[PDB]
C-alpha cells in the first residue's frame, strides 16, 4: 500500500505488568506516557467507567499523536476510534451542540446477537409470477441438495435478488435468510442446450449434501449514531453516507435510550464504549467547552482523549488567556498526560525506524549526519529528508544513499530558519504586512 | 458489572418527613440548607398550582448544583417531565433562539390522556376488489371497493371498504393468510404477520408467526398515553397520521424545525382544557433546568423575561458559578452570576457552600464503595488531603488508575505507593500551569 | 434443602417502583416498618404487585401514537369502513373572502389577470417568442417547441409524476456527463463485474450489517391530519378541498393497482399498459417493522420484564432435563390466571381449575399450581415468598426422595428486607 | 398431524418457469 | 376554557376607573398610579373610539412598577373581538424573515375585519333511521325520524346524505347537527336516554343563525399569497410576502368598507423590551406609523439614557429623537409602604394563602427594604413550609424561615464580593481548592 | 485505472421472431419458448438464440425490423443505437435519428 506518517507504529508496547520496552512496537522512549496510555487502554478495555476526559499535553514534534494512533492500534477490531478535528465542529447546517452529541454517540458500538438460517444447493425449479406492470411478485423456489428437496416460497425482496445475479436451473446458490443476500457458488448441470445470449464460464462445484437448512449465530457492531440516523426518519439510510442528518430530535435520542437499555436487558445485545479523540482542541468555542463538561456526566458517554501544543494562549470565544488554550472548569475534570523533548539516541532511533519502514538503505555517516540536522533543526525535516534523498541516489543508478545525496538534498530543500533568515535580509522582494513590495530589480 | 459516570451515588435530597435533611443521606454530604431549600420547591412543584417560578443554584465550581437538580429530578418522579439542558444548545442553526427556548418550555409540560381505540383485526380470508365502470375517466380511481373477510377467536367478519383504506392496506403489504390491525382512529394498519394455522417452515423472508387474535373483530379499548405539549404543536406543525396526500408527502420530506405560531399554540391549548373539561386528561407539569446559564444572551434574557409571565409555564431552575461578570451580549453591564439585574428580581437564589476535609473524605468513600473498590485508611487519608490540596475532581477521577495499578499487580487492595505512582502518571491542572511557565517552547 | 435465589430489578419494574416511591410523599420508614409488623396495606399491596408481575399493577398493550383527531366513532351482510379522520381545530373563513378574491365573478378580474400573466406575457409562447424557443430547442434538443410552454406552466409535482423518457436527437449542445454514464451501465449489472461492484457500496453496507432484521427503536408521540379549513354554507369549498386531499392522480401515483384489475384493464377492456396511470412511486422502507408506528405485545417481552419470571425460565430447563414434578404456592388468583396464560403459551402440562387422585394417578403432569397433599413431589418454588413459618412448614409438609425448597428473591426492594 | 400450506392465489399474472431443459414465458 | 395555573398578573382584571374616567384607589385588582390608570383610561378611550390611527404611546419608568400590569389591564378592559398583540423585543430576530417583514406582519396582525354571515342550520335528535337497497343495490333509499322538544319530522334521504350518515356512523338518540350546503354533519352527543350526554335542543328544527367573523389583516394577506396556504399560519414559514398583495388586500377592505359588507376593527399593538430593537427597526415603526392601517402601539422602557442598539451613540430611553417626537410619554412612579401591602394581600387572596397580620407587616417591611418582586415570590414559598408543620395560617416564623432559605439580590452580591477567590471573575480565574 | 472486457452483439435487426412452445400452458396466449433474432453489420450476418426474458427489453425499448440494436452478452439489456441509414428516405417526413451501419463484426471482445 502507501506509506503514511505513522506507519510504523502498530500497538503501544508494553508488557503484562504495564512497563514499557525502551524501544518495541515501533515506539521508542517516552515511558511515562506510554505506561499512562497504557493504563487509559486498560480503563476501556474495563468497559466499566463512561465519561472520563483525558488531555495529552507538550512540545510540537513530541508523540501525541504517535502516542493516539498507539492507544488506537492497542484498542483491536470492532471498538470504536473516532479521530476528528478542532476545525471540523463549525458546520453549517449543523449546531456545535449537535456535531459534537454526533462525535460523542460514534464512539459508543452496540454489538447485537443475531440467529441466521444458511441454504445451500441445486436450483430445480424457478416459477416467478409477476403483474401486468411489474410491481407485485411472487413466486415458488425448488432448491434440492443431496439427500433432501424441498419447495420455498419466495417475496419481492428475494425475486429481486434472483433476478439480478442470474440464476438458472442447475447452478448452486447459498441463502441466508436474516440477511438476504443470495450468493451464486457456480454451476454443476452443465446444460446442454445453452441459448448463445452471454458469455458465461461459470464454475464447476460439487453437489453440496447433508442438511439443507443450517442455523447459525452472528455477531456485528452497530454505532449508537447510526441507530439515530436510522430512526430519524423514512430514509436515513442514505443520511448516513450523504450526511443531511440535520439536528435529530431530543425526542429520538431518549426512545433510542430506552431501548438500547431494554436490548441490553435481555441479552439481545451489549454496549462496548470506544475511544474519542479530539487532537488540536485549542481550536473550540467556549460553548463547545461549556457544552462537554455536562455532556461528559452522561452515561453513554465515551472515554475523550485530547491533544494540545499549546500554552498560555487564548481561549476562544472570550477575551482572556488560560493554560492550553482551555477554560479552568474543563481543566478541572481532566487527568493530564505530559510529554518531553527527545535526545539524540531517540532521534537516531526514529530515523532508523522511519528508514526501514519506507526500505531506504541508509550507510552509518549518513544516519549520524541525518540525526545532526534532526537534533539542530526539527525531527519531521530530517524524516522527510530521507525519501528525497533516496530519489536523488536512484539517478546516479546506486541503492545505498550516500552523505552526497543528503548534502545535496539538504541544498535543495530548506528548513524553517534558513527561509526566515533568507526573508529578513530581502523584505523588499516579498510582500509586506502594510502590502508594500518592490518588483522592478533597478 | 454496573456502569457508573459521576453520579447515580445520588438518589434523592434524603429529608424526613418534616423536611429536615440527615447529614448522610441518599448520597449526600453536607449542603443542608441548600437541600432544605430543594425540599420546598420539590413540595412547591408538586403541589401543581404555581406558573413562572425561578430559582437559581449560585455557588463555585465542584459544590454540587448539578447534584442537587440530579436529586430534584429523582424526588419528583418519572411521571413529572424534567428537560435537562445546557446554556449553548439554544443557538440553532435551522431557527432563531427564541423559538429554540419556547419549544423547551413546552416539552417541559406533560399530560396523560386515556384515549379509547376502535380497532378491527383478524386473519385475512378473503381479499377481493371491484372494478370501476370507466377507469381512465380522469376523476375517480380504478377500483370502487374492496372487500375483506377478517375472523377471529369466535367471530368472523365482512367488511366493505373505500378505497383509501385500502391504499394503506396495500402498502402495508398484505395478503390471504396475514393477520393485520386496522385501526380507525386515523386509519393506520399494521399487518403483525403470518397465521400459525399454516404451514410455518417454508418461507425465505425471517418472518413470525402468530396466532389468531382473542375476542371478536370490532373491539373499543381503552389506551393511557403520556404527552407533552410540544408533542402535539410538533404533530399540528408537520401533519403526518392522516390518508390524504398532503399527509404522506409529510413523511417523505426532511424534517426541518420551523417558527410555531402563537396561533397554533391557542388551539392546542383550547383543545387540550376541552379534554381536560371531559374528565379524560390531567396536566402534569414539569421543571426545565438549564445548566451554564451564563452563556446565554442579552436576548434571551428579554425573552425569558416576557416568557416567564405566561400562565402555562413551568418551573425553571438556573445554575451558574460566576462572580461579578459582564453579561454576553453587552459590553458594561456587570451584574451577579452573569445574569442581568431584570431577571434576579424574577428569582430565588439558592446558595451552595464549599466543602471541609472530612466531608471530601467521605465523599471520596461513597464514591470509592459505588465504583465497587476497597482502599486503605492511608491511602483514604492520603487521597482527603490530595483533595484539599487540589481538587475533589481531582482526588475523585484519581480512583480508577489507583484501581487498575492496584489489580495489575494482582492485588485487591488500594495502597499508598497506588496513589504515588498515579500521582507520578498524571498530573493536574496547578502542576501543568507550572510546568507551562518554566519551558521553552509552550511544553 | 434450603436455597434462596436473587433477582434484579428491570427497567419498567424500577420506573413502576420509582413512581410508588414518589406518589406517597416518602413514608419509606413506616412502610419498612408496617412490613416488619406483618390504610397502609392497601400502599404496600402496590409495591408488592409491581414486584410480582409490572401486568398486574398495569397492563401492557398495544403502543401506538395518540391519535389527534376526531372521527366517527359507535357509540354502542357486510359493514361499511370509510375514512372519516378530521382535525379537531377547525379554521373559520367568511364566505366574502373566499368569493371576492378566490373565485372569479363579474365584478373581480381573476381570470383576466391569470391569463394576461400566465399566456399573452409569457416568454415561452411560440406565437411570441419563436426565436427564443428555437435557441432552446438547439440548447436542449427537445423534439417540440411546446415543451419549454408546458414545463413553465404545470407544477413541479405534477412535472414529476408524468415525467417520461423520451428520446432527444444528438445534434444539441447537451452531451452526457462522467458520472451519468458511469451509473447507467450499472442498471441491470450483476455481481462480481468490478464496475457493478466499485458503485454499489450501499446494497453492501445493507448486507454486510443485517439491516433487514434489525427492529424499530422510535415511534412519534402524537399523529394528527391537516387543519380543517371550514367555510359555511358552500358546496365550492368542500369540493375543492376534497379535490386538493384526495387528488386521484397524486394518490394512485403513491399506491398500486390490483393484479386482476391490471388483468381486466389489459385483456378484457383492450386498454394498453402506456395507457394506465403510473403507480409504484412510494418509496420502500427500511424493513418490515419500518412501515408503521404500531408495535405489538410480543410474548418474548413478558418473559423479560418480570424478573422472577425470567428466572423460573431459566430454572425449569434443569428440572425438565432432569425429569421432576415441580410446584409453586402463590396468594392472588391473579397470577393464577398469568401462570394460565403464560403456561398454556409454553404448552405444559399443567392443571385445569379430585386434585390428590389427579396427582397420583397421572405422573404426566409437570407443574402444579396452588394457592394458600402431595408426596411423590421433589422440587418445589416459593414465587410470593412468604417468611411467616405457620404458612411455609404446612406447606412444607403438604408435600420419599431428597426435597429442595427455592425462594425467588428481588434485590433492592421489601423482600430484601424481608 | 400435518399442516396445511399457505394458498397460492396469482390469476391474471404473467409467469416465468425456469426447468431444467427448457424456459417458458408466458403472456398476456 | 383557557386552562392556567396562576399568572404573575392574574388579578389584573381591568382596569379600575369611573364613568368620569376616573381612578378608584383599589378596583379590578389595581392600587395607586392615578395619574398612569388615567392615561391608560384616555388611551382605552382612544382605541374603542376607533377614528384615529397609528399613534404610539410609551410607558416609562423605574422597573418593578407596573408597567406590564398596566398593559394587562388595557389589553383586559378590551374584552374579546379586538385584536391584541404582544411581542418582546427579541421575537423579531428571525432566520428567515427580515426585521421589517416581521414588524410588518406584527403590525397587520392587530388591525381586523367584522364580517356578519348567516348560515341555516338543522338541530336536533335522531329517533330512528332506515337505511333500504335494492336488489343490487345500485340505488338507496332511505328515511330520518328527527324531533327537538317541540317538533317532530321525517326527512327522505338522497345518495349524498346516506353516504354521509353511513361515513360517521349516527344511531338512533344521538344528537346531530347538519349543515345542508356543504354537508359536514357533527355529533353533539347522547341525549339523556338510559332506557358523551347533553340535552335535547328545543325551538325549531330549521333555524337561519348569524356568526360574527373577525379576521386580521395578516390572514388575508397570507391567504390571497399563492406561495403558500392557510397553513402557514400554523406552521408559520410564510417566508417575506410580498406588497404587491398588501396594495389589493388594502383596495379590497377599502371597498368592502365601503359598500358595507365589512367593517375595520383596529386594536392594540404591545412592545414590551422595545430598547431591544436596532436602528433600522426604529426607523421602520416611524414610517410605518402614518398608514391608514396602522394600530395604536404601546411600547414599555425602563431604561435611563443608554446606548442605541446598531450605533455608538446614547439616547434617552434607548430610543432615538426622531422616535420620540412622535410619541407621548406615559410615567409610572415607585410605591408606598400601604400600597406594596395592598398589593401584597391582593397576591395573597389570588394565591389563596391566608396570612396573619403580623406576617403581611413583616412581608411589607421586607419589601419596601428589598423588592416588590421578591415578596411577592416569599408568599407562595412561605405556605409550604407552613404546610410541613401541619398548620393553615402562615405566621411571621415562616416567612422567616423563607427568608433565610432563599436569597435576594443585595444579599447575594454581598455573600459574592468577599468570596470571590472561589468564583469565577471576568479574566476566569478561580480556586477550587480549599488550602494554598 | 480500471480496464473491463466488454463482449458485445451489435448491428441492424434482420428478423424479430418469438418462437412458441410445443405444449402451451392452458389460460396464457403466446408462450415463448425462446426468441430468434438475426443481426446484420459490414461484412457480417449471424442469427441468435436468446433467452425468453429479452423479449420484454425488446417491448420496452420499441424495437422493429430495421432498426439497429445493441446487444450486452451478460445481462443481456438491450438498447436502441437508432435507425438504419439505409430507411433514411422511407417517409417524406419523420422524426428519427439514422446512424450507419456499425463496422466490423457482430461479436467481438474489446479490452
Ligand atoms: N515514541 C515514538 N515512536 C514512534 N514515532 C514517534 C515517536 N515520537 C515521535 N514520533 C514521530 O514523530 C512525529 C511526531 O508528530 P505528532 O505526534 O504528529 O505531533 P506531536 O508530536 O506534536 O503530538 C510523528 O510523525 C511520529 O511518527
Ligand atoms: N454533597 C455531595 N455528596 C456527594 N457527592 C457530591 C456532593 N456534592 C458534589 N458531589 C460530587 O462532586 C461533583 C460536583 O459536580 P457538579 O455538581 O456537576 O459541579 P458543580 O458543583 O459545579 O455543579 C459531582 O461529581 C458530584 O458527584
Ligand atoms: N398598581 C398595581 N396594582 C396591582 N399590581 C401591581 C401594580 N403595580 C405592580 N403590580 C404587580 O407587581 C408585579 C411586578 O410588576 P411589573 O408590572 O412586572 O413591573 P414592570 O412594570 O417593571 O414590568 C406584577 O405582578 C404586578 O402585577
Amino acid at each position: 500500500s502507501l506509506i503514511a506518517a505513522h506507519s510504523h507504529i502498530t500497538g503501544l508496547g508494553l508488557d503484562e505488568n504495564l512497563q514499557p520496552r525502551p524501544t518495541s512496537e515501533g515506539m521508542v522512549g517516552q515511558l511515562q506516557a506510554r505506561r499512562a496510555a497504557g493504563v487509559i487502554l486498560k480503563m476501556v478495555q474495563n468497559g466499566t467507567i463512561a465519561g472520563r476526559a483525558v488531555l495529552v499535553a507538550g512540545p510540537p514534534s513530541t508523540g501525541k499523536t504517535a502516542l493516539a494512533m498507539g492507544v488506537s492500534q492497542s484498542l483491536g477490531k470492532d471498538v470504536p476510534f473516532t479521530a476528528i478535528a478542532g476545525s471540523e465542529i463549525f458546520s453549517l447546517e449543523l449546531s456545535k451542540t449537535e456535531a459534537l452529541t454526533q462525535a460523542f454517540r460514534k464512539s459508543i458500538g452496540i454489538k447485537i446477537k443475531e440467529e441466521t438460517e444458511l441454504i445451500e444447493g441445486e436450483v430445480v425449479e424457478i416459477q416467478i409470477d409477476r403483474s401486468i406492470t411489474g410491481g407485485h411478485k411472487q413466486g415458488k423456489l425448488t432448491i434440492k441438495t443431496t439427500d433432501m428437496e424441498t419447495i420455498y416460497e419466495l417475496g419481492n425482496k428475494m425475486i429481486d435478488g434472483l433476478t439480478k445475479e442470474k440464476v438458472l436451473a442447475g447452478d448452486v446458490i447459498s441463502i441466508d435468510k436474516a440477511s438476504g443476500k443470495i450468493t451464486k457458488l457456480g454451476r454443476s448441470f452443465a446444460r446442454s442446450r445453452d441459448y448463445d445470449a452471454m458469455g458465461a464460464d461459470t464454475r464447476f462445484v460439487q453437489c453440496p449434501e447433508g442438511e439443507l437448512q443450517k442455523r447459525k449465530t452472528v455477531v456485528h457492531t452497530v454505532s449508537l449514531h447510526e441507530i439515530d440516523v436510522i430512526n430519524s426518519r423514512t430514509q436515513g439510510f442514505l443520511a448516513l453516507f450523504t450526511g443531511d442528518t440535520g439536528e435529530i430530535r431530543s425526542e429520538v435520542r431518549d426512545q433510542i435510550n430506552t431501548k438500547v437499555a431494554e436490548w441490553k436487558e435481555e441479552g439481545k445485545a451489549e454496549i462496548v464504549p470506544g475511544v474519542l479523540f479530539i487532537d488540536e482542541v485549542h481550536m473550540l468555542d467556549i460553548e463547545c467547552f461549556s457544552f462537554i463538561n455536562r455532556a461528559l456526566e452522561d452515561e453513554f458517554a465515551p472515554i475523550v482523549m485530547m491533544a494540545t501544543n499549546r500554552g498560555v494562549s487564548k481561549t476562544r470565544g472570550t477575551n482572556y488567556k488560560s493554560p492550553h488554550g482551555l477554560p479552568l472548569d474543563l481543566l478541572d475534570r481532566s487527568i493530564i498526560i505530559t510529554t518531553k523533548s527527545y535526545n539524540e539516541q531517540e532521534i537516531k532511533t526514529i530515523l532508523s525506524i522511519r528508514a526501514q519502514e519506507e526500505e531506504v538503505e541508509l550507510s552509518s555517516d549518513a544516519l549520524d549526519l541525518l540525526t545532526k540536522t534532526g537534533v539542530e533543526t526539527s525531527l519531521r525535516y530530517s524524516s522527510n529528508l530521507i525519501s528525497v534523498a533516496q530519489q536523488i541516489a536512484m539517478k546516479r543508478k546506486n541503492n545505498t544513499v550516500e552523505v552526497e545525496d543528503v548534502k545535496r538534498a539538504y541544498l535543495l530543500f530548506l528548513d524553517s530558519a534558513r527561509s526566515v533568515k533568507y526573508v529578513q535580509e530581502n523584505e523588499s522582494q516579498y510582500i509586506d504586512d502594510q502590502g508594500n513590495v518592490q518588483i522592478s530589480i533597478a | 458489572v454496573t456502569r457508573t459516570a459521576a453520579h447515580t451515588h445520588i438518589k434523592g435530597l434524603g429529608l424526613d418527613e418534616s423536611g429536615v435533611a440527615k447529614r448522610v443521606e441518599g448520597g449526600f454530604v453536607g449542603q443542608i440548607e441548600a437541600r432544605e431549600a430543594c425540599g420546598v420547591i420539590v413540595d412547591l412543584i408538586k403541589a401543581k398550582k404555581m406558573s413562572g417560578r425561578a430559582i437559581l443554584l449560585a455557588g463555585g465550581p465542584s459544590t454540587g448544583k448539578t447534584a442537587l437538580a440530579l436529586a430534584i429530578s429523582q424526588e419528583l418522579g418519572p411521571k413529572v417531565p424534567f428537560c435537562p439542558l445546557v446554556g449553548s444548545e439554544l443557538y440553532s442553526v435551522e431557527v432563531k433562539k427564541t423559538e429554540t427556548l419556547m419549544e423547551n418550555f413546552r416539552r417541559a409540560i406533560g399530560l396523560r390522556i386515556k384515549e379509547t381505540k376502535e380497532v378491527y383485526e383478524g386473519e385475512v380470508t378473503e381479499l377481493t376488489p371491484e372494478d370501476a365502470e370507466n377507469p381512465l375517466g380522469g376523476y375517480g380511481k380504478t377500483i370502487s371497493h374492496v372487500i375483506v373477510g377478517l375472523k377471529s377467536a369466535k367471530g368472523t367478519k365482512t367488511l366493505r371498504l373505500d378505497p383509501t383504506i385500502y391504499e394503506s392496506i396495500q402498502r402495508e403489504k398484505v395478503s390471504i393468510g396475514d393477520v393485520i390491525y386496522i385501526e380507525a382512529n386515523t386509519g393506520a394498519v399494521k399487518r403483525v404477520g403470518r397465521s400459525d394455522a399454516y404451514a410455518t417452515e417454508f418461507d425465505l423472508e425471517t418472518e413470525e408467526y402468530v396466532p389468531l387474535p382473542k375476542g371478536e373483530v370490532h373491539k373499543k379499548k381503552e389506551i393511557v398515553q403520556d404527552v407533552t405539549l410540544h408533542d402535539l404543536d410538533v404533530a399540528n406543525a408537520r401533519p403526518q397520521g392522516g390518508q390524504d396526500v398532503i399527509s404522506m408527502m409529510g413523511q417523505l420530506l426532511k424534517p426541518k424545525k420551523t417558527e410555531i405560531t402563537e396561533k397554533l399554540r391557542q388551539e392546542v391549548n383550547k383543545v387540550v382544557a376541552k379534554y381536560i373539561d371531559q374528565g379524560v386528561a390531567e396536566l402534569i407539569p414539569g421543571v426545565l433546568f438549564i445548566d451554564e446559564v451564563n452563556m446565554l444572551d442579552i436576548e434571551i434574557f428579554t425573552y425569558l423575561n416576557k416568557a416567564l409571565e405566561s400562565n402555562i409555564a413551568p418551573v425553571v431552575v438556573l445554575a451558574s458559578n460566576r462572580g461579578m461578570t459582564t453579561v454576553r451580549g453587552t459590553e458594561d453591564v456587570i451584574s451577579p452570576h452573569g445574569v442581568p439585574p431584570d431577571l434576579i428580581d424574577r428569582l430565588l437564589i439558592v446558595r451552595t457552600l464549599p466543602y471541609d476535609k472530612d466531608e471530601i473524605r467521605t465523599i471520596i468513600e461513597r464514591r470509592a464503595t459505588v465504583e465497587r473498590l476497597q482502599v486503605e485508611s492511608s491511602a483514604l487519608d492520603l487521597l482527603a488531603t490530595m483533595g484539599t490540596e487540589t481538587s475533589l475532581r481531582y482526588a475523585l477521577q484519581l480512583l480508577a488508575p489507583c484501581g487498575i495499578l492496584a489489580q495489575t499487580s494482582n492485588r485487591k487492595e488500594i495502597v499508598v505507593n497506588d496513589v504515588n505512582e498515579a500521582k507520578l502518571l498524571f498530573l493536574d491542572a496547578k502542576r501543568s500551569t507550572k510546568i507551562l511557565e518554566t519551558s521553552a517552547n509552550y511544553l | 434443602i434450603e436455597i434462596d435465589v436473587l433477582c434484579d430489578l428491570t427497567q419498567r419494574q424500577a420506573k413502576l417502583y420509582q413512581v410508588l416511591k414518589s406518589q406517597i410523599s416518602t413514608n419509606y420508614d413506616a412502610i419498612e416498618n408496617a412490613a416488619t409488623n406483618d390504610n397502609l396495606i392497601n400502599a404496600v399491596m402496590q409495591f408488592r404487585k409491581v414486584c410480582n408481575h409490572p401486568d398486574l399493577f398495569e397492563r401492557a398493550d398495544v403502543d401506538s401514537p395518540f391519535s389527534f383527531t376526531t372521527f366517527g366513532k359507535t357509540t354502542s351482510k357486510f359493514t361499511d369502513l370509510i375514512y372519516s379522520s378530521r382535525n379537531p381545530i377547525k379554521y373559520s373563513l367568511p364566505r366574502l373572502i373566499y368569493e371576492d378574491l378566490i373565485l372569479p365573478n363579474y365584478n373581480n378580474d381573476v381570470d383576466i389577470a391569470n391569463k394576461l400573466k400566465n399566456v399573452k406575457f409569457n416568454i415561452f409562447n411560440p406565437s411570441t417568442n419563436y426565436e427564443l424557443c428555437l435557441f432552446l430547442s438547439k440548447l436542449t434538443g427537445e423534439p417540440s417547441l411546446n415543451e419549454f410552454f408546458r414545463v413553465s406552466t404545470t407544477p413541479l409535482l405534477k412535472r414529476v409524476i408524468e415525467r417520461t423518457n423520451g428520446p432527444k436527437n444528438t445534434d444539441s449542445l447537451s452531451f452526457k456527463t462522467i458520472t451519468q454514464e458511469l451509473l447507467e451501465v450499472t442498471r441491470n449489472a450483476p455481481s462480481e463485474g468490478v464496475m457493478a461492484s466499485l458503485l454499489n457500496v450501499e446494497k453492501h453496507a445493507y448486507e454486510r450489517e443485517y439491516l433487514n432484521c434489525i427492529q424499530r427503536g422510535y415511534h412519534p408521540n402524537v399523529s394528527a391530519p391537516p387543519v380543517t379549513i371550514e367555510v359555511l354554507g358552500s358546496s365550492h369549498v368542500t369540493n375543492s378541498i376534497n379535490n386538493e386531499l384526495f387528488d386521484p392522480l397524486i394518490s394512485q401515483a403513491l399506491s398500486d393497482i390490483p393484479a386482476i384489475t391490471q388483468y381486466n384493464m389489459h385483456v378484457k377492456k383492450g386498454i394498453p399498459v402506456e395507457d394506465f396511470p403510473k403507480t409504484g412511486l412510494f418509496p420502500e422502507p427500511l424493513n418490515k417493522n419500518f412501515s408503521s408506528n404500531i408495535s405489538m405485545p410480543s410474548m418474548d417481552r413478558f418473559i423479560t420484564e418480570s424478573a422472577k419470571l425470567r428466572k423460573l425460565d431459566e430454572l425449569l430447563v434443569k428440572l425438565k432435563s432432569e425429569g421432576h414434578r415441580v410446584l409453586i404456592y402463590f396468594q392472588m388468583t391473579k397470577m393464577m390466571d398469568l401462570m394460565e396464560e403464560y403456561l398454556t403459551y409454553r404448552q405444559y402440562n399443567h392443571i385445569r381449575l379430585d386434585l390428590v387422585h389427579d396427582w397420583q394417578t397421572n405422573p404426566e403432569i409437570f407443574v402444579f399450581l396452588l394457592s394458600t397433599n402431595l408426596t411423590a413431589a421433589d422440587t418445589v418454588i416459593f414465587y410470593d415468598s412468604d417468611w411467616n413459618p405457620t404458612i411455609d412448614s404446612q406447606a412444607m409438609d403438604r408435600a420419599t426422595r431428597q426435597v429442595t425448597v427455592y425462594r425467588l428473591l428481588v434485590r433492592g426492594t421489601i423482600e430484601e428486607r424481608m | 398431524f400435518v399442516k396445511p400450506r399457505r394458498p397460492y392465489n396469482s390469476e391474471g399474472m404473467t409467469r416465468i418457469l425456469r426447468r431444467y431443459e427448457e424456459d417458458l414465458f408466458c403472456t398476456f
